[PDB]
């Protein structure tokens, strides 16, 4: 449960910041969903994050 | 497996008093970064 | 490299594209380079755009250009 | 060969690791307040030189306009890639059921730990304006603004911060047991109640281990994709750039492959010292040191591929400038990086082929510190020659380091000895459960023949 | 054993099936035949190669998957010589037979001599500069080099293993299979590496990727490891596999490939990355070349179906102990990778999505019904899960 939503939480925060929020035309790259590449990596680690303290917490 | 606390009459209440510091420290912080200004 | 570009006036004269038709022939063996871009850009189609062209025959190096900027930009 | 020598008792597995720490400070054995006493000078060094940094600038490096990132992105990446072996030992061999992690996951994870808080700081240090480092991390702000999240800096602060907490939390969650213990026989009621709320009332217990068993696997399981994400993001950054030698494919595997390689030389290296001076020669048998040298020799391997991949992709491209990388490589200025890196990761592996040499201790040595070498020369040889000639001829500079990187290299040496120091005085270096679980495993395998 | 019988039977049929609708294409036009033929050989050599791989992995790192496996993974890779023989039309196509069977032009852009040549009609000059590496004797040399090393390090590594039940296998054999895996696994990298780039890669002179080679080498672990699982479930009873396997080997098996299928999209996402971010027009066109003509509905189909779907699925204890759940992924997860193969050599050719001929899906099946026929022709010659072995402990754990 944790992990899916830290991963949601990671992409939602790259789109919402970068694509919604503020549109900054940085190097030509895509202002749509068609940017999918270079937002993986933050949502893994989102997941990955919240999965470790979910499960650590969890298990205390 | 049971949670070592089920059966407990201070489960519901804890769980409750975590959601309310919860809610509280979210709004609370969704004020000023928000609507403070 | 391909830093500078130099041509005959001979030549210019029948084809001013000559010295880029060059080149591409010896480096990829067509008269133009076929270069593919997987990121968009923007259109500026109907916006001002900012652009400078330098002339490479007119330069004689005299550097007044770098003086002038040191004093514009501090 | 046996990964645990016999004569082992419960009682003697508490007993013996137990007895290292605990021990009364006027009684700490001398060789320890030498090393500590050497760890924390250069420990001084380090203050000396952050300090100066500060007050001076990035300036007092040897970087320039072409070399924008000089020694202190390779000692990032060599000190980064430093703690992929105990992560591999602590998670890897987990999920792989390899009986030889029970002895060295402790110390090699705590290696991980000190490794990466020791790489933590220069992307601090190498800031320019140190002070805004908070503006990479999402923070509410007045202005409204956002980090770009495309760039891999921005992907590098999500994966170095991932990687210490998931790392320091799956270290507490194995120190928790061990505590128990100590408190049990600390025989002092100051000494108890410390580590007795760090084991938070542990009283191992069935319905306690069955879920501690099932969060390690978990735990295990989610690090060994960090891990790997972690070195792949290190070598993104270089790869993203349009850089010639910088933009390789093979860049991901190859950086994670690097990492081990170099980390396992560093385990060698510290935990051959440490089974030596204690009685852990039962605990850490010569097989393990011999498997891990084939480890060692498996992820070197890959490196070469790796080299060789690089190698073939320069000869078989028609451009100038991969040629011209090649070239500057073989016969530039800084050949000599190129040639020591040859030398020290693909000529010194070779001997590991060989039983008897993985047998002796001397020899493993002896290449652990030449593989340490080669691979930060490696590192050299992928960031400073790439940057140092690039596609403008008129814009070639050589980089020649200063004294201060140096400093800090030297430094962040004493902050990792120092770190430690302090662990092996305080905590205990082998796991003490998992350890007689261990030989308790053993004892079931005799009687099932 | 009557399964077996079965299975070779039903792989027999695919076979002569895919042969006969491969020979009616090639009828109409040779071209479509031998550019078809190019794309089934490369997705068949993955079970043989994948095989060796895993059985020199395996004795390398002792485990209750590899004692289970270890004779399926030696029958299925006993096939590679004859493997080898099917290579030979490829270069026939790319020899001076061109200007004969009916082709057009030399299968490869190398191959073709005005290409290569200076004063050429086309002289291309980067396909100019490769050429002594890039030429049919070369390449011809160096794929037969590479299939008599496969043929020796598979061929010596099964009769050891048949020598094993005769005698002496305390520590010896075993130590010797040990040792002739590491130095094979070197070999195999190096080996499956260059024939990648050479059958593959070489297709489009102009792009190269160091990571190519390394992917070939996780989807063919990936499209073993599910063949096997197929296996498996129809050689759950045999007897040999009643008394000496449990949960544990299968549940390992279904782990393996759980984390291959994560491998190959960390290796397929680390190149896209590159190439996308770095936008340099020597590397772009690969990408725009997968992305356009309705390429890109396949890769989308391969980023959900192909990912997403198999690493959800096995994201559970149960769906990997069980041997029909993990079955039923294993096929899907095999479709998957003929449909990931088609991605990556048919665009080089169709230019078009809807341009794909029968024969490009007749030369797959077609050639892997073969290798299904040989490999379970293979397996009956000894018997499954060799007793005598240091490492049968293992299963009893
Ligand atoms: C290109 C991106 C690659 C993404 C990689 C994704 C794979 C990594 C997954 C982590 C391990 C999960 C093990 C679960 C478990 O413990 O399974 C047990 C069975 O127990 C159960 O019944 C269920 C347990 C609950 C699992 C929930 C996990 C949270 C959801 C994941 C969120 C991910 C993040 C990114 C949002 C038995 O199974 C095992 O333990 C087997 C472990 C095998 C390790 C796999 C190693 C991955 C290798 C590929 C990594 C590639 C790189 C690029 C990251
Ligand atoms: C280092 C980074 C990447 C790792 C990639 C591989 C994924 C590892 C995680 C999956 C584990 C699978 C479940 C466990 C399992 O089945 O293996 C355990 C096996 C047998 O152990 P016993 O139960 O019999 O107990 C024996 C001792 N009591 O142990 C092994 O022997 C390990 C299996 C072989 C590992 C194969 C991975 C090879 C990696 C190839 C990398 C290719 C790179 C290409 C560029
Ligand atoms: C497509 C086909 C597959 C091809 C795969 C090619 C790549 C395979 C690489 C495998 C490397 C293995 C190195 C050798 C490790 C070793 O020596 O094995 C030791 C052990 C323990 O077994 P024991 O006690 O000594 O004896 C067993 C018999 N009784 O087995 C292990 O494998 C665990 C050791 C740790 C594994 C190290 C390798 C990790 C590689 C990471 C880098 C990957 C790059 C991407
Ligand atoms: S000012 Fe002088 S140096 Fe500058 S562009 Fe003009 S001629 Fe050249």
């Amino acid at each position: 449960l944790f992990g899916l939503i830290g991963a949601a939480s990671g992409f939602i925060l790259q789109y919402i910041g970068n694509l919604v929020d503020y549109p900054l035309n940085v190097g030509g790259r895509p202002l749509d969903i068609t940017n999918w590449p270079a937002m993986i990596p933050i949502t893994f680690e989102s997941g990955i994050l919240l999965a470790s303290f979910a499960a650590a917490i969890g298990m205390i | 497996m049971q949670p070592e606390w089920s059966g407990d009459p201070e489960v519901k209440p804890v769980f409750l008093a975590v959601t309310l510091t919860g809610m509280v420290a979210f709004l609370l912080m969704v004020w000023l970064f928000a609507f403070y200004w | 490299r391909d830093i500078y570009r130099v041509g005959e006036f001979k030549k210019f004269k029948e084809d001013p594209k000559y010295i880029a038709k060059e080149v591409y022939q010896e480096e990829y063996g067509r008269e133009t380079p076929n270069y593919q871009s997987l990121q968009p850009g923007d259109d500026y189609t109907g916006r001002n755009a900012w652009g400078m062209t330098i002339n490479l025959n007119a330069c004689i190096g005299c550097n007044a250009c770098v003086v002038a900027c040191q004093a514009e930009n501090n | 060969e046996a990964y645990l020598l016999p004569g082992e008792t419960y009682t003697s597995i508490s007993a013996k690791i137990g007895d290292v720490p605990l021990t009364p400070p006027l009684k700490t054995p001398k060789g320890w307040l030498a090393g500590f006493s050497v760890a924390f000078f250069m420990l001084m060094i380090f203050f000396v030189s952050v300090t100066w940094l500060f007050i001076r600038g990035v300036g007092i490096w040897g970087i320039n306009i072409p070399v924008g990132w000089g020694m202190d992105i390779i000692n990032f990446v060599w000190w980064i890639g430093i703690g992929h072996a105990g992560t591999l030992i602590s998670a890897i061999l987990l999920l792989l059921n390899q009986g030889w992690r029970n002895s060295i996951n402790r110390f090699a994870e705590a290696m991980t730990l000190f490794a990466v808080a020791c790489a933590g700081l220069y992307p601090i240090l190498h800031l320019g304006r140190p002070w805004l480092f908070y503006w990479l991390i999402p923070y509410p702000n007045t202005h409204g603004m956002w980090p770009q999240f495309r760039s891999a800096l921005a992907w590098d602060v999500f994966a170095i911060s991932t990687y210490a907490t998931v790392s320091l939390v799956f270290w507490l969650v194995g120190l928790i047991p061990d505590f128990a213990t100590l408190r049990d026989r600390a025989k002092n009621i100051w000494v108890k109640r410390l580590y007795g709320i760090a084991a938070l009332g542990w009283r191992g217990s069935a319905r306690h281990w069955h879920r501690y068993e099932m969060a390690s696997i978990l735990l295990a399981g989610l690090s060994t994709p960090l891990v790997v994400s972690v070195h792949s993001i290190i070598s993104l950054d270089f790869a993203i750039s349009q850089v010639p030698g910088w933009q390789v494919t093979v860049f991901p595997p190859y950086f994670v492959a690097g990492a081990v390689f170099a980390g396992f030389a560093m385990v060698l290296l510290l935990m051959i010292p440490v089974r030596t001076f204690y009685g852990f020669e039962n605990y850490i048998t010569l097989h393990h040191l011999d498997v891990m040298a084939k480890v060692m020799l498996t992820t070197g391997m890959i490196v070469v591929y790796g080299y060789f991949m690089e190698v073939f992709a320069s000869l078989y491209s028609g451009n100038e400038f991969e040629e011209y990388l090649l070239y500057n490589r073989l016969f530039g200025p800084s050949s000599w990086a190129y040639w020591g890196l040859l030398f020290c990761n693909a000529v010194a592996i070779q001997p590991l082929w060989f039983k008897k040499v993985r047998q002796n201790i001397p020899a493993l040595l002896i290449i652990s510190l030449i593989v340490s070498v080669g691979m930060w020369l490696e590192r050299y040889v992928i960031i400073v020659i790439s940057l140092e000639r690039d596609f403008l001829p008129s814009s070639w500079d050589i980089y020649i380091p200063t004294i201060w990187d140096w400093s800090l290299y030297i430094g962040t040496f004493g902050l990792f000895f120092t770190l430690l120091f302090l662990f092996i005085r305080v905590l205990p270096m082998i796991n003490i459960f998992e350890m007689r679980l261990f030989l308790y495993q053993e004892t079931e395998k005799a009687k099932q023949r | 054993i009557p399964q077996l019988g079965q299975v070779q039977m039903l792989g027999l049929a695919a076979a002569v099936i895919g042969i006969g609708v491969l020979a009616a294409g090639y009828f109409l036009s040779p071209t479509s035949f031998f550019e078809s033929y190019i794309y089934g050989y490369y997705v068949a050599m993955t079970i043989p190669l994948g095989c060796l791989g895993f059985l020199m992995v395996q004795h390398l790192t002792g485990g209750a998957w590899g004692v289970t496996v270890r004779r399926m993974l030696e029958a299925g890779a006993a096939t590679l010589p004859i493997m080898g023989l099917l290579f030979i039309p490829i270069a026939l196509g790319y020899f001076d037979t061109y200007k004969a069977l009916g082709l057009e032009h030399p299968l490869y852009e190398w191959a073709n001599p005005e290409v290569v040549t200076p004063g050429g009609a086309e002289f291309d000059p980067i396909i100019a500069h490769k050429v002594p590496w890039l030429s049919p004797l070369w390449v011809t040399a160096r794929i037969a080099i590479f299939f008599i090393i496969w043929s020796a390090l598979a061929l010596t590594l099964r009769a050891w293993s048949r020598q094993q039940d005769a005698g002496g296998d305390a520590k010896k054999l075993a130590t010797r299979m040990r040792r002739l895996s590491g130095i094979g696994v070197a070999l195999f990298v190096i080996t499956v590496t260059f024939f990648s780039f050479d059958v593959a890669m070489s297709l489009d002179p102009h792009w190269f990727s160091t990571i190519y080679g390394a992917h070939y080498m996780a989807n063919a672990g990936l499209m073993t490891l599910a063949f096997l699982a197929l296996m498996m479930s129809r050689v759950r009873d045999a007897a040999l596999f009643r008394e000496y396997v449990s949960v544990k080997p299968i549940h390992d098996i279904g782990k393996l490939i759980f984390a291959f299928t994560v491998l190959w999209t960390y290796m397929s996402y680390g190149q896209l990355v590159i190439i996308w971010s770095g936008d340099v027009a020597e590397f772009t066109p690969w990408y725009v070349h997968r992305t356009q003509h309705g390429w890109v509905f396949v890769a989308l189909a391969l980023m959900l179906f192909a990912f997403a779907l198999p690493f959800f699925v096995l994201l559970f204890r149960g769906t990997k102990r069980n041997l029909n759940t993990l079955a039923t992924i294993a096929g899907w997860i095999v479709v998957m990778r003929f449909v990931d193969m088609a991605w990556i050599i048919l665009p080089e050719f169709r230019e078009h999505l809807w341009d794909i001929a029968i024969t490009d899906v007749a030369a797959p099946i077609g050639l892997i019904g073969l290798v299904i026929a040989l490999f379970a022709a293979n397996v009956q010659q000894a018997p499954l899960l060799p007793l005598r072995d240091p490492n049968m402990e293992q299963l009893q754990n």
